[PDB]
C-alpha cells in the first residue's frame, strides 16, 4: 500500500513536516499519522483537522474524516501537495 | 523585521532534527525518527534586533534530490553537522560543501561547521583539530562542537549564521 509525501502546516506551531501518507486510508488516518509526528507537542490535539487551503478554482475547506484521503485531488501549483493542520473544536 | 532561511545539512543520525528542536522548543528528542523536510519559525533577538528565523531540518538521504536544489538556492546560512562519534559523516561533509557553493556561484556563502554530540566523549572518533582543519580549510569557516543532549552551543549555531548574513 504504497504512500504519498505531504507536507503539513502547523500554524499554531509554526512549523511544517513533510509525512508520508496513504491515499487509499480514510482522512482520520492521516489526521492521526500528523499527531504521532508532533509528538504531544500541540495542546487539545482532537481539536485540529486537516484543512486544504484555498487554490485556484478551488475554496479552501476542513476535509471530512469518514471520506478517503484520495478523494480529495492535491493543489496542482506546488512540487509536494499541500494541507493544514487547524483548530475547529 | 529580517527573516533568515538557515538549512541544517549532513549524514542522517548526526542530530540535525535534535539540535534544531533543542534551539526552537528547549527540549532533547532522545528518538530518532527520520526527516523528510522540517521548518521551525521562530522570532530572536539576535544584537538587539528582531529576526525571524526560518530553519529548514533536511534529510540525511539522497532521496529527495529534487528538494534539495530547491533548499540550497534558497538557504542563506547553512549548518554542516557533523557527529564526533562517526567518521564518515564528517567525511561526508566535503562533498555537500561544494555543492552549495555550485548552486549559489559564490563561496561568499555563510555556513558554519558543526561537531555535534560533543557529550559522548569516549566515543569520539573525530577530534577537535580534525574540524579545526576542515574550517580553516574552507577559507576560515566558522567551527564548534556541540551537543543537543547537553544544549552545549545550540543557539550558537544560528545566531553566527545570522550575524554572518548581516555581515
Ligand atoms: N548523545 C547525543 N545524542 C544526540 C545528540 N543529538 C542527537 N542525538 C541522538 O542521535 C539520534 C539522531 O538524531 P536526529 O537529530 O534525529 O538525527 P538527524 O541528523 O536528524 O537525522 P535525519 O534528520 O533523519 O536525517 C537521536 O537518537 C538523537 O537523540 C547529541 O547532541 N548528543
Ligand atoms: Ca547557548
Ligand atoms: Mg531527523
Amino acid at each position: 500500500a504504497s504512500a504519498v509525501v505531504v507536507r503539513v502546516g502547523i500554524p499554531d506551531l509554526q512549523q511544517t513536516k513533510c509525512l508520508r501518507l496513504d491515499p487509499a486510508a480514510p482522512v482520520w488516518a492521516a489526521k492521526q499519522r500528523v499527531l504521532c509526528a508532533l509528538n504531544h507537542s500541540l495542546q487539545d490535539a482532537l481539536n485540529y483537522g486537516l484543512f486544504q487551503p484555498p487554490s485556484r478554482g478551488r475554496a479552501g475547506k476542513f476535509l471530512d474524516e469518514e471520506r478517503l484521503l484520495q478523494e480529495y485531488p492535491p493543489n496542482l501549483d506546488t512540487p509536494l501537495p499541500y494541507l493544514e493542520f487547524r483548530y475547529k473544536r | 523585521m529580517r527573516e533568515y532561511k538557515l538549512v541544517v545539512l549532513g549524514s542522517v543520525g548526526v542530530g540535525k532534527s535534535a539540535l534544531t528542536v533543542q534551539f526552537v522548543q528547549g527540549i532533547f528528542v532522545e528518538k530518532y525518527d527520520p526527516t523528510i523536510e522540517d521548518s521551525y519559525r521562530k522570532q530572536v533577538e539576535v544584537d538587539a534586533q528582531q529576526c525571524m528565523l526560518e530553519i529548514l531540518d533536511t534529510a540525511g538521504t539522497e532521496e529527495f534530490t529534487a528538494m534539495r536544489d530547491l533548499y540550497m538556492k534558497n538557504g542563506q546560512g547553512f549548518a554542516l553537522v557533523y557527529s564526533i562519534t562517526a567518521q564518515s559523516t564528517f567525511n561526508d561533509l566535503q562533498d555537500l560543501r561544494e555543492q552549495i557553493l555550485r548552486v549559489k556561484d559564490t563561496d561568499d556563502v555563510p555556513m558554519i561547521l558543526v561537531g555535534n554530540k560533543c557529550d559522548l566523549e569516549d566515543e569520539r572518533v573525530v577530534g577537535k583539530e580534525q574540524g579545526q582543519n576542515l574550517a580553516r580549510q574552507w577559507n576560515n569557516c566558522a567551527f564548534l562542537e556541540s551537543s543537543a543532549k547537553s544544549k552545549i552551543n545550540v543557539n550558537e549555531i544560528f545566531y553566527d549564521l545570522v550575524r554572518q548574513i548581516n555581515r
